[PDB]
RNA sequence: CGCGACCUCAGAUCAGACGUGGCGACCCGCUGAAUUUAAGCAUAUUAGUCAGCGGAGGAGAAGAAACUAACCAGGAUUCCCUCAGUAACGGCGAGUGAACAGGGAAGAGCCCAGCGCCGAAUCCCCGCCCCGCGGCGGGGCGCGGGACAUGUGGCGUACGGAAGACCCGCUCCCCGGCGCCGCUCGUGGGGGGCCCAAGUCCUUCUGAUCGAGGCCCAGCCCGUGGACGGUGUGAGGCCGGUAGCGGCCCCCGGCGCGCCGGGCCCGGGUCUUCCCGGAGUCGGGUUGCUUGGGAAUGCAGCCCAAAGCGGGUGGUAAACUCCAUCUAAGGCUAAAUACCGGCACGAGACCGAUAGUCAACAAGUACCGUAAGGGAAAGUUGAAAAGAACUUUGAAGAGAGAGUUCAAGAGGGCGUGAAACCGUUAAGAGGUAAACGGGUGGGGUCCGCGCAGUCCGCCCGGAGGAUUCAACCCGGCGGCGGGUCCGGCCGUGUCGGCGGCCCGGCGGAUCUUUCCCGCGCGGGGGACCGUCCCCCGACCGGCGACCGGCCGCCGCCGGGCGCAUUUCC
RNA sequence: CCGACCCGUCUUGAAACACGGACCAAGGAGUCUAACACGUGCGCGAGUCGGGGGCUCGCACGAAAGCCGCCGUGGCGCAAUGAAGGUGAAGGCCGGCGCGCUCGCCGGCCGAGGUGGGAUCCCGAGGCCUCUCCAGUCCGCCGAGGGCGCACCACCGGCCCG
RNA sequence: ACUAAUCGAACCAUCUAGUAGCUGGUUCCCUCCGAAGUUUCCCUCAGGAUAGCUGGCGCUCUCGCAGACCCGAGCCACGCA
RNA sequence: CUACGCCGCGACGAGUAGGAGGGCCGCUGCGGUGAGCCUUGAAGCCUAGGGCGCGGGCCCGGGUGGAGCCGCCGCAGGUGCAGAUCUUGGUGGUAGUAGCAAAUAUUCAAACGAGAACUUUGAAGGCCGAAGUGGAGAAGGGUUCCAUGUGAACAGCAGUUGA
RNA sequence: CGACUCUUAGCGGUGGAUCACUCGGCUCGUGCGUCGAUGAAGAACGCAGCUAGCUGCGAGAAUUAAUGUGAAUUGCAGGACACAUUGAUCAUCGACACUUCGAACGCACUUGCGGCCCCGGGUUCCUCCCGGGGCUACGCCUGUCUGAGCGUCGCU
């Protein structure tokens, strides 16, 4: 019953909530699981980086977003194409690829290949044979100056 | 104290594993200290009780420097029964006081190939910790 | 408790025209348990009232700023010889209170001299009471391991580690901690300030940049600066025979007047 | 009027395999209420929930757009936060109720059919030989069978693909072992086994002690070990353990090199010529259920029934029109996620034998019901059985002695041993049932070291002692004051910035190369400003409760002298 | 000796011929979650909040605590109004001008108007002083009146949306 | 009528701790304040909402706080009943 | 002069339902603290013992007991019982009472035995009266069958007897 | 004076509250996350020198082997066991074994009864009896063998 002045509630309890209750008393335990993974895959693939592929510049795209910027989930294959690597390469060599985005404007499209272009002079590659270094780099600037990256490669910045 | 994540503190646990400890086991758990003579000969502290080793009672109703022969290890009751360590019943007849071998000191070990085996394997452990701790 | 604890037992009343109780009784027979009362928090082998759930909401979040404000209290409180007195702490040969040692004493390895560098600090004292306190707990936490019970002893604040927990650790009532990682738990461990702690010196440095001047904003926690004062001077003797107050005041009237029985 | 081939069927204890049933906490596909709420009740709600049926796995399901959107656009699935108790649904009542965008956890993509090309290039089975066994594979041989043109394999799949030329680059794949490293790695990768510090020191308490006191050298000994448990209490040092990138032994699994057996076949760019798609399906009508989906979100039954610049979607039915977006009717896929069943662990501000699981115990037991099913009660001698020998009365149960024990006023349902109730003893009382409140009185058990009644400050008098009383000397230590006497400084300003983007920081939605690497279009490096930083120094206020040194005064203490009309007991 | 009916409960009314209660022991009933509202305490304050995630020897305590800052996404607040399309909160004085036509073009100022109350604060004629006086040095108290007026209230104006 | 001592719908388990405006109960002490059975509306009349009666928390103001013992030195508060 | 303290003056004091405050009232557990208590005796319990408080309650003495417990500052509750035809367990009065009364019936002697109304043997008197109180089966029971021994409990008295 | 009744106290009964303990639960978290026709889960019946339950086991039956360990098990008895011409007990468990029902599988069961192929015996190959061993369920896949059809054809 109402009681004087009071706000009309409507309490989402008729439905028999108790046998469905998730309660977070594992949470800490579920952090230090998820801590134990990544920090097992950042030692697994050693001298790559640890949060994984480049990801394209990408604008957000309501309205209400617009005006900012984020990372996507792989470049486009016009992007690849005009940056001259293979889109089936590029996951060889860390770089997503997003086979279903388009390009709409072209200045989203010059920016994502200087990031490509970018990415590329930053790569220091080793050849599959480290006795016998075909094409990847010279061994001076990957005996010591090759380190695992933390965090996401070149942050995407407003 | 106890670090390790897989050894248990509990109480209760810790009391049921000790009562229902298996014979082979309850053998390590009934050890006695060997004497000041024997520590110094076997670079050893304690020694688990044997049949046919002589002890002396160091604690309760039978303290004193009378060296006794073991004549059972009873492991069930976690007990030991010594030569002279008895008392008269009802009827007049012996029956063996059982007492807890910690409360016992070894003063000679009845020695074979497996005691004198686990002597230097437990000297050999306490130099090498020794060495390490140096 | 169990969600199923005295609900498993498929009773039902008896109805009303037998002369017992209405609530539901074990049916069947044959056995101690059959048509006994179930289900209510009054019978027994029933129910309890309202049992205990596993979401009580255990947890409270505290604000930051609370937080760190209840840190700077403690640790202004762990300066002051009074304070630290009366939780207890046993410092009457302690040279000074801020008591500062040199870097060298995170590199300790052996515990004997950890307890030498406590004897010479004349912080051994409040081990040895620490010792003393070393007592069988009264009640049920025997059997919920909680079986014995000592006093809290000083808290060495180091900045970096290498060895020195090693070093201490088995000096009972000592607890370490990281300047960096500063626990109000540990700070006023019953809910009071002014426990006894020995500092590092590059914790004692640390310091200023972990927590920031008044003048300056801490330079490790991006958006901290110290609290402010709502009394600056708190001397009330002083403040109340300074001269400019007394110069204001009316003359104390002192005399008792009584109740003047009427004649 | 038989013999063959194919097709479609049948039998077999044919050769070799596979499925069934259980568990079912979590997951998938169905089926599916009513109690209840609406203060009645029928739609609604409960609820796509309980019950019912089927099917799995260590996860499952989902999943790489016939998507979201409408923006300068995002881009598989799943999970978390939020959107949001919102849009919306609803006797528009009670109530119900998502999604997109955003931020995260994780992140992985792919394969057919078709259209085509390639002498079916393909696959299974059976015999023979060799290399192997450890999950049964590899290689070779068979004018050995079979499947298969009613279509196997290679290339290839919407992100386009193929074939030709022209140019450029030879770029290096996976499979199972032989021997051994970095020794697998937050410091062993896993499993198992055996081990590794220090008091039973002296004196005492006790039935027994693990209790109490002590252990000269800054203090018994070890401590990377002061978790826990056991032991006749209450133990870091008696024992097991505990700590330790501690030791030793056995077994198993994946990481690089040289070799081994064999496979393994060309990749990219440009141009030209060709080729490109899933049908009783979509869609439409109607019906029923479902959804927040509202002129109908999804699912299904029935009827109608497609197209190819087509089709689907674009949250109000419809026609015309432009635009956007995807490409359905085939398939696979790890992670992040779930887990009241199972195996093995750890912990707890939980419960403590009417509690906590029904079950601390020969508990789903005893027992009850024809059955489905229902379902208890029940822990504790003692440190150790040392569990009462022996004598005595009685037919015995049961007693009296004796004995063990620290204790049987612990004697096998034996720790402690309340109340209700009962027996006996002692005291008191008793015809208005007992019991009760207020007020006294009597008796009684106890208490008061009750039983010659306190103390203590000064002074007077008496009779005795003793350093020493005061004042001076020396030394130490405090308190207070001092133009800052001298420093050390402290607060607020104030100057030159010598002082810092090389030789002090951090920030600014402040201006720039008009000195430096990207198209006249970025990132650096500078200048300025704001807070700074330690400094060279000065002036103002002060010695402050931030401290020292000198003096001055006072006080206390220690040692002298003072040895008697002082001082004290 | 005087006073004194048996408690609990529903009830206008219980000692009731109203119900429960033979006695004793142990157990036994406003709890937890969520959402609101108001009050109080604390921190920060036009902001506030990391709760989800991440980083820190992964773990005796610690499943804690600490930190993030281009993790503040987001929530709530900072703007309302309308079904919606949408729109969206500054005035007072001195002036020269049309025609200061109940209004259009600017300057200079100041920055949410005014009335009546309004704690507090400010000014304050005149008083209170000593062994006394003609003559002024410094400040303390009382003080009729007057002034600026907090919060809040009543009212009158003004501004935003329909 | 009978359908296992059960029949105008058996028994068992579950949904289920079904719902109840109705009955019963609802656990320590002291101190302070202290009611209502009336208005209006309700498929309302053994019940609610609503106003009233109650308590708690305050807040805004008024008289001044007087002489250190003592001693006033026409006019005597906002406002209320 | 524990300023959350201390002191003065004046008026006032009913109370159901209900509201609020205080609690150096009480229970359990946690963080602190008492160099707390304790085998030279903890908890619990008993007590014609001494007291304190308006009260909730508490302290101390004596006994029993045999291993743990409490004060203070905070924290947290499965935190206080006379009732609920309350739940479980135990115990009274009733009360040595109702009762041990359906189907005719027992008596004598002896034996064993501690013990005989009930057992056994003998004698006598009766009953079932062949549709039986006889002799054998089915269903059901499951060792009750048979011998020996015992006299705890059971056979609603007893038992030397017994399913 | 007694009995009886009441009150109080001492002692003794009845009863099992209180307190202390706890090899049990409850809750949370972690790592794994594995059944079965090669016969599961479940059930029954058996198995110890003295053994009813519980527990363990399966006619090799409170266990065999192997490995580790290293002198016991224990309520009583018995007997091992140079612990080295190898070893009690316990643990682990990878070898072996694992009765009858049960998806339960020759048919059927509140009972019982077959069929086929081998081996041994009574027989003295020939098949009657007895014993032993191996097979004999349903569905379904690939292949094989044997077939059916006034199905479609070819030759005659
Ligand atoms: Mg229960
Ligand atoms: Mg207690
Ligand atoms: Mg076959
Ligand atoms: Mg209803
Ligand atoms: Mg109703
Ligand atoms: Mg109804
Ligand atoms: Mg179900
Ligand atoms: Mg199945
Ligand atoms: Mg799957
Ligand atoms: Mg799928
Ligand atoms: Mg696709
Ligand atoms: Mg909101
Ligand atoms: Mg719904
Ligand atoms: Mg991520
Ligand atoms: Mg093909
Ligand atoms: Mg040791
Ligand atoms: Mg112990
Ligand atoms: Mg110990
Ligand atoms: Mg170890
Ligand atoms: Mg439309
Ligand atoms: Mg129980
Ligand atoms: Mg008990
Ligand atoms: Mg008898
Ligand atoms: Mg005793
Ligand atoms: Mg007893
Ligand atoms: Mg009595
Ligand atoms: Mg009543
Ligand atoms: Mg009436
Ligand atoms: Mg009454
Ligand atoms: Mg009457
Ligand atoms: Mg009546
Ligand atoms: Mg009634
Ligand atoms: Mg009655
Ligand atoms: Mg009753
Ligand atoms: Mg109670
Ligand atoms: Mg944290
Ligand atoms: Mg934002
Ligand atoms: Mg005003
Ligand atoms: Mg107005
Ligand atoms: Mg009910
Ligand atoms: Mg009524
Ligand atoms: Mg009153
Ligand atoms: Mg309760
Ligand atoms: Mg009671
Ligand atoms: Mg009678
Ligand atoms: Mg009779
Ligand atoms: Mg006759
Ligand atoms: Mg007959
Ligand atoms: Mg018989
Ligand atoms: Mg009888
Ligand atoms: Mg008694
Ligand atoms: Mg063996
Ligand atoms: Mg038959
Ligand atoms: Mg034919």
């Amino acid at each position: 019953a109402p009681s004087r002045n009071g706000m009309v509630l409507k309490p989402h309890f008729h439905k028999d909530w108790q046998r469905r209750v998730a309660t977070w008393f594992n949470q800490p335990a579920r952090k230090i699981r998820r801590r134990k993974a990544r920090q097992a895959k950042a030692r697994r693939i050693a001298p790559r980086p640890a949060s994984g592929p480049i990801r394209p510049i990408v604008r957000c795209p309501t309205v209400r977003y617009h005006t900012k910027v984020r990372a996507g989930r792989g470049f486009s294959l016009e992007e690849l194409r005009v940056a001259g690597i293979h889109k089936k390469v590029a996951r060889t060599i860390g770089i997503s690829v997003d086979p279903r985005r388009r390009n709409k404007s072209t200045e989203s499209l010059q920016a994502n290949v200087q990031r490509l272009k970018e990415y590329r002079s930053k790569l220091i590659l080793f050849p599959r044979k480290p006795s016998a270094p075909k094409k990847g780099d010279s061994s001076a600037e990957e005996l010591k100056l090759a380190t695992q990256l933390t965090g996401p490669v070149m942050p995407v910045r407003n | 104290m106890k670090f390790n994540p897989f050894v248990t503190s509990d109480r209760s646990k810790n009391r049921k594993r000790h009562f229902n400890a298996p014979s082979h086991i309850r053998r390590k758990i009934m050890s006695s200290p060997l004497s000041k003579e024997l520590r110094q000969k076997y670079n050893v502290r304690s020694m688990p009780i044997r049949k046919d080793d002589e002890v002396q009672v160091v604690r309760g109703h039978y303290k004193g420097q009378q060296i006794g022969k073991v004549v059972q290890v009873y492991r069930k009751k976690y007990v030991i029964y010594i030569e002279r360590v008895q008392r008269e019943k009802a009827n007049g007849t012996t029956v063996h006081v059982g007492i807890h071998p910690s409360k016992v000191v070894i003063t000679r070990l009845k020695l074979d190939k497996d005691r004198k085996k686990i002597l230097e394997r437990k000297a050999k452990s306490r130099q090498v910790g020794k060495e390490k701790g140096k | 408790v169990s969600e199923l604890a005295g609900h498993q037992t498929s009773a039902e009343s008896w109805g009303t025209g037998r002369a017992v109780a209405r609530i539901p009784r074990v049916r069947g027979g044959g056995t101690h348990r059959s048509g006994q009362g179930a289900f209510g928090n009054m019978c027994r082998g029933g129910r309890m009232f309202a049992p205990t759930k596993t979401w009580r909401r255990w947890h409270r979040r505290v604000n930051t700023t609370q937080k760190r404000y209840a840190i700077c209290s403690a640790l202004a409180a762990s300066a002051l010889p009074a304070l630290v007195m009366s939780k207890g702490h046993r410092i009457e040969e302690v040279p000074e209170l801020p008591l500062v040692v040199e870097d060298k004493v995170e590199g300790y390895k052996k515990t004997k001299e950890a307890v030498l560098l406590l004897k010479k600090l004349k912080a051994w004292n409040d081990i040895k009471k620490v010792y003393a306190s070393q007592r069988m707990r009264a009640g049920k936490g025997k059997m919920r391991n909680r079986r014995r019970i000592q006093r809290r002893g000083p808290c060495i604040i180091y900045n970096e580690d290498n060895g020195i927990i090693k070093a201490f650790r088995n000096i009972p009532g000592i607890t370490l901690l990281n300047v960096s990682k500063l626990n109000i738990l540990k700070l006023a461990p019953g809910g009071h300030v002014g426990r006894f702690c020995i500092w590092t010196e590059s914790a004692f440095r640390k310091l200023d940049e972990l927590y920031g001047t008044w003048r300056k904003a801490a330079s490790l926690k991006s958006n901290y600066n110290l609290p402010m004062h709502k009394m600056i001077n708190t001397d009330l003797s002083r403040i109340l025979k300074s001269p400019e107050i007394q110069r204001a005041l009316r003359a104390p009237r002192k005399k008792i007047h009584r109740r003047v029985l009427k004649k």
